[PDB]
């Protein structure tokens, strides 16, 4: 009877998000699977609060359908829908040139942490959009703070504070970066012996553990000889100012400005660190070779290779011939008659897993049989002593099994306490 | 720079092994804290002996006598070290455990010592057995 | 001075402690230790926390059976790494 | 005009400021702000002004300052006065508190909530501290209780970790004076770690705040084991405090007591160390007593007053 | 009927005004009202001096919502009603010869919701609040509600005395602790609604006193005991042997 007709039309609900969902172009993805997703369940919530009275099984039922249609997994695919939901954040949060004010922003983020909420593999979008979150404050892409921690605020309002955590110190460190800044120059400024830096430096120091940025490659860049008085002077503010702590330059990630005056005064370029050393090797003569950049700049090969690739598509550099190739030559040469036409020129473009959930999920259920009640920490160092053996559990892991046999009815959480476990 | 992790446990091992010469427990301390962080994740098998000679060694000058002796004890059953270097770590688990704190783990440590066949060749065997029978 | 100078430079760095852990709270030995329980009686390693305080895992599962809150920060505890 | 226009103007701002000439000087920095507010998106163009007032405003000038400052609140007040006022108001008023800017604070609170009948926890938040300061100034305890658990219904605000500093110290120091330890010590932990995040000045100060929050809640776990307090270990500042945490902890009546005497002048000066010692040299004295009649069964009073350096009449009293 | 009300105040007749609250109960739309009309008539049985219709009003208001309002809701921030209730409570289970209960009804008070000077003055609630507990709570309950209790800290430097008097027999200190609480009995006995019930309460603390004094001694002076009450050997051997009888 009852279940009977709850079934049918959560069958229903499924086969209709399946078919508003198929048949969609490619480029604008994001933005149709999250407005239908949106209307949908607008639409249904409307119908079912119109009729009944609520009957909270009706969006019980919902919503379960909501979840499973969400994590539609293709064959040996990964779910691509917090991927899409993050870009989908991203390309609203960045800075559009159509208008796009702050309060329709806003009224979008809440109206799609709705959608959100539905995800259940949250850890892979908090990654995405920690990454594309790192790119928009480094980069400057960001329309406006206020946005920005809006949405933090959203998301830690949806999840919890865990979950934004990270983003929450990334934020802060904007926040104290220009402090830091105009500490420097103060410090600077206020020296008894005169510092002439050369340079205008701006820096942005942030948290190693919060931000995903780190010094996963090898590079072994060596500094320019032009600002290497900036990082000694800087180095020397933050040991006078933060004790204990240690700094490592992202060599891949700071850009500047190298200006061009006395050549036809072409204005002046923008480009990265990797981008620079390679020209200022090159106010030796006008053509070098690889041996005197891989001498000078100290770059790796693969880095060196994007380096020379990038400055190929600027035309900046260039080979008479086509021997660009993997060779011992490499006889690059200045192209100063194909000048810039702009000023700012700104350029700035598993089977072990399987097994592994199993043992987790056999070990929750044998450890909760075994107590028939438990607390979430104690139930995690249970988890963690019983299948140290073979590996070394992930907590996310772990919570998601939990998760996962709370909705397959195998233990239940207590009314009188959320974080209290309890077999059935 | 980012130095390989060879090179920096090198480097703090020796570092630790100077201020020990020098009579400092607390800066040899200090500098085996950092070596101990990366002996973990290095390969390299004599330098995870050396990383174990010099941490007991600075357990023994902390006067953790006990902790010590256990350090010693345990690389005294290395196979890697030469003959003489076992039989040395060996004596050295036998002074430390008889300088330790009476107590549970000053008597099991005495009792593992004894049934040694190799604690016998030590000056110190008549010692470890009057300890061993609580006289 | 030069022929091609540069002006302007915006550097990017990232911060972190010298010495991150070193020693359990609640042992009072090393991190990579047997947190004094294994000494006396016997695998020991780390369990971090939502703080990243680093403690030893048996030492933080016998001070989580009386107290729910973190030795250092005294704020709720959640596990985080192992 | 463009970027090296705008630059160029500044240049001719700067030139003209060197020959004051202050009514040119004033209409022309209005126009500028007009223009600017008028044409080009604030943000960015803000930021850079705030950096730019800072390099070469602070040499003297402060009738000049004050003048430009009252310019300012009086010409922003008619589009938007959000995003530099704040810190102008927190840096000017430390000192003067001249009475006013309160009482039209407390007009438009009256006037906004209650008349229309949190999406702006961080202003909030802000406002809170800037109360908190200033009314730690004038050390109004029971106003600064109200206040922060006032600000502690804020649960959605993401504020800079200056203001959570101030706040969390405000927050210490009346559990502290209240009693609540263990609440005093994870607030002292928290406010350090925000001025550690960011600041200097005020930093050692909930450090020594936090050890003694924590040798007042039985001690067990030394402060400094964290990564945020062990580099201010041996701070010149913060040695008597952690000196004082390792005779305190591993108890040693004589330790205590040569830091104390040796410190006299350095620790115990501020009214919150000063009026909680003497809970100290008590709870370490109890817990010498509590270690030293453990192995016996009966034991001469006298010897306990040997032992613990009180006498006879203060050993029978603990 | 708020006129009639304010006619029966300032008149004093209190029979009509009892008719009349009888023919106006069964008239009861909002629960505001109800209070108001509950607190008239607490006011006019604690002036007719009739507390059986004190506590069915005061049971009757703590029942009639969900058993006042289930665990509890946020604490008291503009609703003084709370601690007017429980003040008017206090009292009538003080005049009751029930020190204990009034004493833990008396405590949960706020300064900042006790501008009332109509019903009992802050002076005489901290002296009642002080010696109740005094004299009824075991030194558990008595640091954890009174010593720690930093809300009845503001009503203890109200009045000095009460402060010093349970600080002092705290920290096992009866000889001033005594002799302060004698010197204050002849202000207390001037009192209205504490006199009839003080000297009983004093037996009681002096007697607390002494079985603490003896809590840490299997074997004690009676030539120090006696100093440290304010007394002969011989009184202070005939009140332990009473002390011993029972
Ligand atoms: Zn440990
Ligand atoms: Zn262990
Ligand atoms: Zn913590």
């Amino acid at each position: 009877g009852l279940p009977h007709m709850i079934q049918e039309l959560q069958n229903h609900i499924h086969d209709e998000g399946l078919r508003a969902t198929s048949n969609l172009t490619q480029e604008n993805m994001p933005t149709l699977f999250v407005e239908s997703v949106l209307e949908v369940h607008g639409k249904f919530v409307q119908l079912i609060n119109t009729v009944l009275n609520g009957d909270q099984h009706f969006m019980s039922a919902l919503d379960k359908a909501l979840t499973s249609v969400v994590n539609y997994r293709e064959p040996k695919s990964v779910c691509k829908a917090p991927e899409l939901l993050a870009k989908y954040c991203d390309n609203l949060l960045k800075k559009s040139a159509k208008g796009m004010t702050e309060n329709e922003v806003e009224d979008r983020l809440t109206s799609f942490i709705t959608v959100f909420k539905y995800i259940d593999d949250k850890d892979v979008f908090q990654k995405f959009y920690a990454r594309m979150l790192a790119k928009r404050l480094i980069h400057g892409l960001s329309m406006s703070m206020d946005s920005e921690e809006a949405m933090i605020n959203k998301l830690k309002q949806a999840c919890g504070y865990e979950f934004t955590s990270k983003l929450h110190r990334m934020y802060t460190d904007m926040s104290v970066s220009a402090d830091l800044n105009n500490k420097f120059n103060n410090f600077i400024k206020n020296q008894d012996t005169v510092i002439d830096l050369g340079i205008s430096f701006q820096i942005y120091v942030l948290q190693a553990g919060a931000w995903p940025l780190t010094q996963a490659p090898s590079s072994t860049f060596a500094i320019p000889q032009e600002l290497e008085k900036s990082v000694q002077m800087f180095e020397l503010f933050y040991s006078q100012h933060f004790s204990g702590r240690k700094l490592t330059w992202l060599h891949y990630l700071c850009t500047g400005e190298v200006k061009m005056n006395y050549l036809g005064k072409p204005y002046v370029a923008m480009v990265t660190t990797y981008q620079m050393a390679v020209l200022l090797a090159f106010n030796n003569s006008e053509t070098v070779s690889y041996k005197e950049l891989q001498d000078s700049t100290q770059m790796n090969e693969k880095e060196l290779t994007k380096t020379i690739k990038s400055l190929l598509d600027v035309k900046m550099i260039n080979h008479d011939s086509e021997k660009e190739d993997i060779d011992a030559e490499s006889s690059f040469s200045l192209n100063m008659n194909f000048s810039s036409k702009r000023t700012k020129f700104k350029i700035t473009t598993s089977a072990v897993d399987e097994d592994r959930k199993m043992y987790l999920q056999a070990a929750i259920v044998r450890i909760m049989k075994a107590r028939k009640v438990l607390r979430h920490n104690a139930l995690i160092q249970e988890v963690i002593s019983q299948s140290r053996a073979r590996f070394n559990p992930s907590i996310s892991m772990i919570k998601k099994c939990i998760e996962v046999l709370i909705d397959k009815q195998y233990i239940e959480r207590s009314q009188a306490s959320a974080d209290e476990y309890s077999y059935v | 720079k980012q130095y390989n992790v060879d090179y920096k446990l090198e480097t703090y091992l020796k570092i630790a092994r100077l201020y020990l010469e020098d009579d400092d427990p607390v800066q040899a301390e200090a500098y085996i804290n950092r070596a101990s962080l990366l002996q973990n994740e290095s390969t390299n098998e004599q330098l995870q002996i050396h990383y174990k000679v010099c941490y007991a060694r600075v357990l023994d000058y902390r006067r953790k006598f006990i902790e010590a002796a256990q350090r010693y004890n345990e690389l005294s059953y290395k196979t890697i070290v030469h003959e003489s270097e076992r039989l040395e770590a060996l004596k050295h688990a036998l002074h430390c455990t008889i300088l330790a704190s009476a107590g549970q783990q000053r008597s099991r440590m005495l009792a593992t010592l004894f049934k040694d066949e190799r604690c016998q060749q030590l000056a110190a065997y008549g010692i470890l057995e009057k300890m061993y029978l609580d006289r | 001075k030069k022929r091609f100078e540069v002006k302007k430079w915006n550097a990017v760095a990232l911060w972190a402690w010298d010495i991150v852990v070193d020693n359990c709270a609640i042992c009072r030995n090393h991190i990579m230790d047997l947190c004094i329980e294994c000494q006396a009686n016997q695998e020991c390693t780390v369990a971090w926390g939502v703080c990243n305080h680093a403690f030893h895992f048996h030492c933080i599962s016998r001070w989580l059976k009386t107290r729910q809150v973190c030795p250092l920060d005294n704020r709720e505890w959640e596990f985080q790494k192992y | 005009k463009g970027e090296w226009g705008f630059k160029a103007l500044k240049q001719m701002i700067k030139i003209n400021f060197k020959l004051t000439n202050f009514p040119e000087m004033m209409n022309r920095y209005k126009q500028l702000l007009t223009y600017i507010r008028s044409a080009v998106t604030r943000n960015y163009s803000e930021k850079s002004i705030n950096s730019i007032l800072d390099y070469i405003s602070t040499s003297k000038q402060m009738d000049l300052l004050q003048e430009f400052y009252e310019t300012t609140l009086e010409a922003l007040k008619d589009a938007k006065n959000d995003r530099l006022w704040f810190k102008t108001n927190t840096k000017l008023g430390k000192l003067y508190l001249e009475r006013e800017e309160y009482g039209k604070l407390q007009k438009i609170l009256r006037q906004l909530h209650q008349s229309c009948q949190l999406k702006k926890g961080t202003q909030l938040l802000e406002i809170y501290a800037l109360e908190i300061q200033m009314y730690t100034a004038q050390k109004n305890n029971k106003k600064l209780k109200a206040l922060y658990e006032q600000s502690l219904h804020i649960k959605s605000a993401i504020p800079h970790p200056l203001i959570m500093g101030v706040i969390r110290e405000c927050g210490g120091k009346m559990h502290l004076r209240e009693g609540e330890f263990e609440k005093a010590h994870t607030d002292f932990f928290e406010a350090f770690k925000n001025y550690d995040e960011s600041g200097s000045p005020r930093r050692t100060t909930c450090l020594k705040y936090l050890v003694l929050a924590n040798m007042l809640m039985k001690s067990g776990i030394n402060p400094f084991d964290s990564q945020e307090a062990k580099p201010y270990k041996n701070d010149p500042e913060i040695l008597a405090m952690t000196n004082l945490v390792s005779a305190y902890q591993n108890n040693d009546i004589t330790e205590f007591e040569k830091i104390l005497k040796t410190n006299h002048s350095n620790i115990m000066d501020d009214p919150f160390i000063r009026e909680h010692i003497e809970e100290l040299l008590r709870n370490i004295r109890t817990q010498v007593l509590i270690k030293l009649i453990k192995p016996y069964t009966r034991i001469h009073i006298p010897f306990i007053s040997k032992e613990l350096n009180i006498d006879v009449a203060d050993v029978e009293s603990l | 009927h708020d006129d009639l009300g304010d006619h029966y105040l300032d008149c004093g007749d209190l029979s009509n005004a009892l008719k009349c609250y009888s023919r106006a109960r069964d008239y009861c739309t909002s629960a505001k009202h109800v209070i108001n009309m509950c607190l008239n008539v607490i006011k006019v049985s604690v002036y007719l001096q009739n507390w059986s219709h004190v506590l069915s009003y005061v049971s009757k208001a703590e029942s009639t919502p969900e058993i006042a309002e289930q665990r509890g809701e946020r604490d008291s921030q503009t609703q003084a009603i709370l601690t007017k209730l429980k003040c008017a409570a206090g009292l009538a289970e003080l005049a009751a010869r029930k020190y204990k209960q009034a004493a833990k009804c008396l405590l949960l008070a706020s300064f900042d919701h006790c501008d009332f000077p109509e019903l009992l003055s802050p002076s005489n609630v901290a002296i009642y609040g002080g010696l109740c507990a005094l004299a009824t709570f075991d030194r558990q309950e008595l640091q954890r509600n009174v010593i720690s209790s930093s809300s009845f800290k503001l009503f203890l430097e109200l009045e000095p005395q009460v402060r010093d008097i349970i600080f002092k027999f705290y920290e096992s200190k009866y000889a001033s602790c005594l002799k302060m609480l004698d010197e204050m009995k002849d202000n207390l006995l001037l009192d209205m609604y504490l006199a009839p019930h003080v000297r009983t309460l004093y037996t009681q603390i002096r007697n607390r006193a002494l079985i603490q004094y003896f809590s840490p001694y299997v074997s004690a002076d009676m030539h120090r005991m006696a100093a440290a009450f304010n007394t002969t050997v011989a009184a202070l051997e005939d009140e332990l042997t009473q002390l011993i009888l029972e």
